[PDB]
């Protein structure tokens, strides 16, 4: 009756008492919407298991006796052999097909989450937002009654067949996606995405084509992108809500996320939030769907009738609450307060802290912060003997995380100490230097590169102190330097970097770049060439032509930090395209009939096309005809009709799911019956290659 | 094999030409069977 009653749902009374609440959070709801979504959400995840999971390339990544550096949360778990791997994931998939068609509805989601969070936590290298939803989605639906409405356990059990379920179990995954919604509109309210730099590039695509009709690349790239994107989470989180705005909120929602999917590579995120759109709209809209239909039809799709009395709730006549309705009330709430707390407790774990906050995962800050990282330097010095090594930068690893985390670079150092003495190395210290631009800064070190980090100190819960601060107070600089980077040929290059005081670096031109200049934009450096022992220090704005195959130190000898920057150009690169060119011309003239005189022999072949009864090509030759194949090869490729490109996505995608299905049975067999003699695994392992056609 | 090690010539080089990569870390498994 009261207008905040229709608006809210509730009345200000109902929240008087313990009672009252309990009784409010425990009353009846029809069970439609929420069984569409868990069958929606089973099904995705049955089709994401051996696609982003890795079930398919299970077998290069946990293979036995290989040797790699692994980066569990936890030191103590640790990874099981590669069968008992295909079987876990096995487990998954019958857990995640239980879920779609309600079979054994909590068994199943037991079967999918204790797996699935297994894995989560087996390895930070593979963790991202959508990951994290589908755990805690998968946490959630493991208590919710939602096996009452389009289940197979309805079939076999008459009592659970379009039966009631409690308001909570609606309340919570509203209040999920609201969380993810808000937390990810407000966490975009940073300098680096209000101000363009975070996705400067994603106004390019083709899907922004029509705003080009009216506005310019700049401010398409401004106000849809950045500002729209912004604007859209926080008034989806708000707008699908009340009844009002519902279809605009849908509309805006559902164009949202076809357009992320569409954009980027996330995978099943888009289709997700899409099937928990609807979940804000009624709690009985596809019973209304199903009525609109033909008897025939009706036959075959779910009941139609009013839902039977569940013991999951408490009716008013009345009935005293029992005890789950209450533990259901309070798991709403505290789980809600820890959703809302947990983006916002990177105070407490500090160890995990860098010039972004805590590990990337659980933020819901996606897509504002990208990295460009220019070098990566691995020094070891012996404990024995003094000998001083260079390691290759991603040795015995298989993602390109570590070089942004305190924590994971520790794990990568005592990784390498295990592991360098099988290559007659004793008890080695380990340095590194790595040099990281957030948003498009100055190329600085990230870490101390004067600290042993297997001997240094790492706690969760103290800040970490080898870790560089960020240099914020260049950010200005972002405009000026974005002018130089427009002003160059198409063959000049430049890197940024900015140093602190005290520390140098050491550099090696390649004798390829020849044509290579330095220059001082901020402070005092000087560049020292180690050939014939001469050091020049260089005020601001003065420029030096570095030798071409030497070594050359420059060294910062301010209080403050210092900012240079390297021009240079490829001399081998310009030559060959010059001779090439000169080449193709002579061909085009010899085409076109001019150049009546013999051809050169070497010409001959070029002609010709074919390396047949001549002498072998010169390795110009060979670049010249392998530019135009390649070229020849990108033509055909542009001049490709649709219908191919969506018959060979089925089919690689058909090869995908073949090779998952058959690694796992040949895992299944060698756990349960043993495993064969070799000749007869190879063809197995042959046979499950093959290429569907 | 061998390719545990690198040389003091090939590890000083800050100024290699290579591809431009976004890195947004939330992009699927990145590069996947690459690295
Ligand atoms: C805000 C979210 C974070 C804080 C949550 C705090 C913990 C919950 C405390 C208890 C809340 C009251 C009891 C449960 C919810 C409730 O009252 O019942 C529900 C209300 O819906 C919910 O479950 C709301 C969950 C939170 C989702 C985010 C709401 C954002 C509100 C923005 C400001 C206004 C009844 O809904 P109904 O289907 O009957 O429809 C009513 C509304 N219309 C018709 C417009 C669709
Ligand atoms: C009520 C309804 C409410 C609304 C619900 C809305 C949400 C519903 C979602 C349900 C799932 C829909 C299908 C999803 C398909 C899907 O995601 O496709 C894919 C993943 O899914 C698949 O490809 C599944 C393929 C399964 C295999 C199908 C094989 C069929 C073979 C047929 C016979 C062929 C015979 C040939 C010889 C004659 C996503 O692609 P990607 O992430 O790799 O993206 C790459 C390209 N970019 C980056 C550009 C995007
Ligand atoms: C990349 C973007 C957001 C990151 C993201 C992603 C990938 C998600 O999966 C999310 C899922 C749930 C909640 C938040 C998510 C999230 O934050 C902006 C997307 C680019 C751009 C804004 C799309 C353009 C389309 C809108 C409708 C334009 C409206 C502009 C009007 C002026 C017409
Ligand atoms: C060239 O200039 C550099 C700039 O400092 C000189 O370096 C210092 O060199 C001394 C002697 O090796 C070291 O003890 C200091 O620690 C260095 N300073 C820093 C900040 O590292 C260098 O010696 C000069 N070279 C020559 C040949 O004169
Ligand atoms: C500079 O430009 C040259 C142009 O060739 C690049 O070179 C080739 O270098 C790769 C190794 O990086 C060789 O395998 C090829 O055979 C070279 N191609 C030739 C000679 O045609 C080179 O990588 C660029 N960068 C540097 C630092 O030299
Ligand atoms: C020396 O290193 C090589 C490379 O592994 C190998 O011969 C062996 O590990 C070591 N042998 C001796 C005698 O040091």
């Amino acid at each position: 009756d009261s207008r905040i009653g229709k608006l809210l749902g509730f009345e200000w009374t109902d929240l008087s008492s313990w009672r009252r609440l309990v009784t409010l959070l425990n009353r009846p709801t029809d069970p439609a919407s929420l069984a569409v979504f868990r069958f929606l959400f089973g099904f995705l995840m049955v089709l994401d298991i051996p696609q982003e999971r890795g079930l398919s390339s299970l077998d290069r990544k946990y293979l036995d006796g290989l040797d790699v550096c692994r980066f569990p949360l936890l030191d103590a778990l640790r990874p099981l052999p590669l069968d008992w791997m295909y079987l876990v994931y096995t487990i998954m998939f019958l857990g995640a097909l239980g879920m779609m068609l309600g079979l054994c509805y909590r068994i199943s989601c037991v079967l999918f989450l204790l797996p699935y969070w297994y894995v989560f936590l087996l390895d930070k290298t593979s963790w991202n937002n959508h990951s994290y939803l589908y755990g805690l989605l998968a946490f959630q639906l493991t208590f919710m009654d939602a096996n009452h409405y389009w289940s197979v356990d309805g079939l076999l059990n008459a009592h659970r067949r379009n039966a009631h379920v409690p308001l909570w179990n609606y309340a919570v995954l509203r209040g999920q996606i609201f969380i993810v919604y808000f937390i990810a509109g407000v966490k975009k309210l940073d300098a680096d995405w209000v101000e363009g730099y975070s996705m400067e590039y994603l106004s390019r695509h083709w899907l922004f084509s029509p705003f080009k009709l009216l506005l310019s690349e700049e401010l398409t790239s401004l106000l849809v992108v950045h500002w729209g994107g912004l604007l859209l989470d926080l008034s989806a989180g708000f707008l699908l809500f009340f009844d009002v705005s519902r279809s605009i909120g849908l509309f805006f929602v559902s164009y949202f996320h076809c357009m992320n999917s569409q954009l980027f590579s996330i995978g099943m995120f888009s289709y997700v939030m899409l099937a928990s759109s609807p979940l804000f709209c009624s709690p009985e809209w596809p019973r209304k769907l199903v009525s609109y239909c033909p008897r025939r039809l009706q036959q075959l799709l779910p009941l139609k009738a009013a839902p039977q009395p569940s013991v999951s709730c408490v009716y008013k006549r009345g009935q005293k609450p029992g005890l789950r309705h209450q533990l259901g009330a309070a798991f709403t709430l505290l789980y809600l307060l820890e959703q809302l707390f947990l983006p916002y407790s990177h105070f407490l774990t500090q160890g995990y802290n860098n010039w972004t906050n805590g590990l990337y995962g659980y933020s819901w800050d996606m897509m504002v912060h990208s990295r460009s990282h220019q070098h990566v330097k691995i020094t070891y010095r012996d404990g024995r003997t003094g000998e001083l090594g260079y390691l290759n930068p991603g040795v015995f690893t298989q993602s390109r995380r570590w070089k942004d985390h305190a924590d994971m670079l520790k794990q990568y150092a005592t990784c390498l100490s295990r592991l360098l003495p099988k290559y007659n190395v004793t008890e080695p210290q380990i340095y590194f230097d790595i040099w990281v631009s957030i948003n498009d800064r100055f190329q600085q070190r990230i870490f101390d590169p004067r600290v042993d980090i297997v001997q240094a100190a790492w706690s969760p819960f103290q800040r970490t102190s080898w870790v560089q601060p960020l240099l914020m107070d260049l950010s200005p600089w972002r405009a000026k330097l974005q002018e130089i980077k427009s002003s160059l040929d198409n063959h000049t290059e430049v890197v940024f970097i900015a140093d602190f005081p005290g520390l140098h670096l050491e550099n090696f031109v390649s004798e390829d770049l020849g044509n290579t200049s330095i220059q001082l934009l901020q402070g005092e450096v000087t560049v020292e060439l180690v050939a014939e022992q001469k050091n020049q220090t260089l005020r601001e704005g003065e420029k030096m032509q570095l030798p071409a195959g030497e070594y050359h130190k420059v060294y910062t000898t301010s209080p403050s930090p210092s900012c240079y920057m390297y021009v240079y150009v490829n001399t081998t690169e310009l030559a060959l395209e010059q001779d090439l060119a000169y080449l193709q011309e002579l061909k085009e003239k010899v085409e076109n009939g001019s150049e009546t005189g013999p051809l050169p022999p070497e010409l001959q072949p070029l002609l010709e096309g074919e390396v047949k009864g001549g002498p072998e090509p010169t390795p110009l030759v060979q670049t010249f005809l392998r530019r135009q194949q390649r070229l020849q090869e990108i033509e055909r490729r542009r001049n490709t009709p649709f219908h191919e490109r969506f018959f060979r996505f089925l089919l690689r995608k058909l090869y995908v799911f073949r090779r998952s299905f058959l690694m796992t049975c040949i895992s299944l067999r060698n756990l349960i019956l043993g495993r064969p003699s070799l000749e007869q695994l190879a063809q197995e392992v042959t046979y499950a290659n093959l290429r569907p056609f | 094999l061998d390719s545990v090690f690198s040389s003091s010539e090939r590890a000083h080089q800050v100024l290699r030409i290579r591809k431009r990569a976004n890195s947004f870390l939330e992009e699927l498994r990145h590069s996947s069977l690459e690295r």
